[PDB]
């Protein structure tokens, strides 16, 4: 059914401000008032934030606000401190209680690094073994959230994509992999493959084509 | 201290039933309506079912109705889920979810949380990997391998029996809808060696007792 | 100073049914009425036989504070001259009402997830009530022409019904506080009075 969307990804500057969008349906968000934002740190339980739209439980700073306007709701964090970094969910109970898909909420703490890309074709003994499958490694990049998109022959592609969470990895950037699941006679088919990894604004690319 | 806590988690096989409790202190549960609210591992927070203070209104969600089951105690102060028909689209973590006396906030709400308990509906058992050779391209080459389809962790990967360390990255792993992992583990060599030194992966998965060797070499 | 309790029923964490409307008698104090309206957002504030302005310099024998809960669309029946199930089966008022009717919306206090069956109200009566009477009785109703005999059942009901709020509804549906002033001028000495009727005393 039904996911409220926020989106996936948000980076903020320490000790400036950052606002999470949460947009639903005039039958979610807009038939009644009934918002809460929620923050989960990892392996621990969802924390409520902000519940009635705009209120603060007790013992939740007045940096957490909430707001709302037709059928969007927006939770801002003001005076962004490291330990803000989180999941936000935003929910809505009008006829059921819907959340949303999540926003990971990245507080700055070093220079931006790109994500660096490397795609692997099938190998010869898995197309002998009627299987194939496509690797994509994303790794050096910072902040630790990126969006993998496969396309084939230059068209869109989304059925047998598998892709990992971000990982910290040693020098404390992030890492990721990608693998697209294909039938040998899928790969031998098409002319090209490629692997898009966006990262903040920019997008990287790779290709892979069948060889004889 | 008011304080929710989840028990009855653990791995089921998909097709069976399983029973989760939650035991409450610290306020007048008799007063408030409870949740159950779950996440599965790396992904969101989805609404799973509420019961009334009364005992007797409880609403699910479709996703869940038919299958799963919510009552209270009021004398005991405890709440159960009762699961059955489990698929895999059920494993996550199931939190107990409501709001205190103190609290100013509605039951409509999700203020007071547990820590949660684990249910995983897998079928899956222990499988070996399957090693297969990720071949550099034809300055500076990639090589790996990708060990496939392989149960439970961890798996380990060295290259050329330790000799190997510089330019090795191993990747976390990805769970599969199937229930099985895949890792990859590349390192990056000068193009100039390719034909001089000999690249192998090492892999060894202990739960299967299966140690592979791979040789990776272009073409 | 000797102030007069209203936070004592217009902040008591419970109130009560409107067929079973409680009443405290406010007595021997001084009171503040521009502070009790600029106290709190009230959703409804209507003072019929006065004004707040001019309640600060006058003296009543007693003042009472009747207190219940009901549906937000029943508040224009807590009114001289309503007629209602609310106005004519469970809080009535006199064509004659000197005092104050205020109410605030009390969803987040009094409505429960699929409902809070704790609040009821008279549904079926045989005759009106009289000003300001209570009524607390739960005999069977006789809808039909054949008897009851005290036994429920077909024509024959339980009078009392249950709001059931939720959050879930409208706000007409929504539950809402309601507190009634009513300034009592008898020929007996004025108890209560303003703060504007000291200056006669300095
Ligand atoms: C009814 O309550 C309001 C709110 O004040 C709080 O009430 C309780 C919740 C208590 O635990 C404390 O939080 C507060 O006392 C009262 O409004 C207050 O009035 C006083 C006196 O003028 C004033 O000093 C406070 O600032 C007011 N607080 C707010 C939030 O407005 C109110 O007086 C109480 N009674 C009545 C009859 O209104």
């Amino acid at each position: 059914q039904s996911v409220l969307t926020q989106p996936r990804s948000v980076s903020g500057s320490p000790g400036q401000s950052v606002t999470i969008s949460c947009t639903g349906t005039s039958s979610d968000v807009g038939a009644y008032n009934y918002v809460s934002w929620y923050q989960q740190h990892p392996g621990k339980a969802p924390k409520l934030m902000i519940y009635d739209v705009s209120a603060r439980p007790s013992g939740v700073p007045d940096r957490f606000s909430g707001s709302k306007s037709g059928n969007t709701a927006s939770l801002t964090i003001s005076g962004l401190q490291a330990e803000d970094e989180a999941d936000y969910y935003c929910c809505s109970y009008a006829g059921s209680w819907v959340f949303g898909g999540g926003t990971k909420l990245t507080v700055l703490g070093q220079p931006k690094a790109a994500p660096s890309v490397t795609l692997f074709p099938p190998s010869s003994e898995e197309l002998q073994a009627n299987k194939a499958t496509l690797v994509c490694l994303i790794s050096d990049f910072y902040p630790g959230a990126v969006t993998v998109a496969w396309k084939a022959d230059s068209s869109p592609v989304k059925a047998g994509v598998e892709t990992t969470t971000p990982s910290k990895q040693s020098n404390n950037k992030y890492a990721a992999s990608s693998y697209l699941s294909l039938t040998p006679e899928q790969w031998k088919s098409h002319r090209s493959y490629s692997c898009q990894v966006t990262h903040e604004g920019s997008t990287v690319e790779k290709t892979v084509a069948p060889t004889e | 201290q008011v304080q929710l806590v989840e028990s009855g988690g653990g791995v089921v096989q998909p097709g069976r039933s399983l029973r989760l409790s939650c035991a409450a202190s610290g306020f007048t549960f008799s007063n408030y309506a409870i949740h159950w609210v779950r996440q599965a591992p790396g992904k969101g927070l989805e609404w799973v079912a509420v019961v009334s203070y009364d005992g007797s209104n409880k609403y699910y969600a479709e996703s869940v109705k038919g299958r799963f089951t919510i009552s209270r105690d009021n004398s005991k102060n405890t709440l159960s889920l009762q699961m059955i028909s489990l698929r895999p689209e059920d494993t996550a973590v199931y939190y107990c979810a409501s709001v205190a006396d103190t609290a100013m906030v509605p039951e409509w709400y999700f203020d007071l949380w547990g820590q949660g308990t684990m249910v995983t509906v897998s079928s899956a058992s222990t499988k070996g990997p399957s090693v297969f050779p990720l071949a550099p391209s034809s300055g500076t080459a990639a090589l790996g391998c990708l060990v496939k389809d392989y149960f439970p962790e961890p798996v380990t990967v060295s290259w050329n029996s330790g000799a190997l360390t510089s330019g090795v990255h191993t990747f976390p792993a990805v769970l599969q809808s199937s229930g099985l992992y895949s890792l990859s583990s590349v390192v990056t060599v000068p193009s100039s060696s390719l034909g001089t030194q000999t690249y192998i992966c090492n892999v060894n998965h202990k739960p299967s007792n299966t140690k592979v060797d791979k040789k990776v070499e272009p073409k | 100073t000797n102030l007069c309790p209203f936070g004592e029923v217009f902040n008591a964490t419970r109130f009560a049914s409107v067929y079973a409307w409680n009443r405290k008698r406010i007595s021997n104090c001084v009171a503040d009425y521009s502070v009790l309206y600029n106290s709190a957002s009230f959703s409804t504030f209507k003072c019929y036989g006065v004004s707040p302005t001019k309640l600060n310099d006058l003296c009543f024998t007693n003042v009472y504070a009747d207190s219940f809960v009901i549906r937000g669309d029943e508040v224009r029946q807590i009114a001289p001259g309503q007629t209602g199930k609310i106005a004519d089966y469970n809080y009535k008022l006199p064509d004659d009402f000197t005092g104050c009717v205020i109410a605030w919306n009390s969803n987040n206090l009094d409505s429960k997830v699929g409902g809070n069956y704790n609040y009821l109200y008279r549904l079926f009566r045989k005759s009106n009530l009289k000003p300001f009477e209570r009524d607390i009785s739960t005999e069977i109703y006789q809808a039909g022409s054949t008897p009851c005999n005290g036994v429920e059942g077909f024509n024959c009901y339980f009078p009392l019904q249950s709001y059931g709020f939720q959050p879930t509804n409208g706000v007409g549906y929504q539950p809402y506080r309601v507190v009634v002033l009513s300034f009592e001028l008898l020929h007996a000495p004025a108890t209560v009075c303003g703060p504007g009727l000291e200056v006669l005393f300095q």
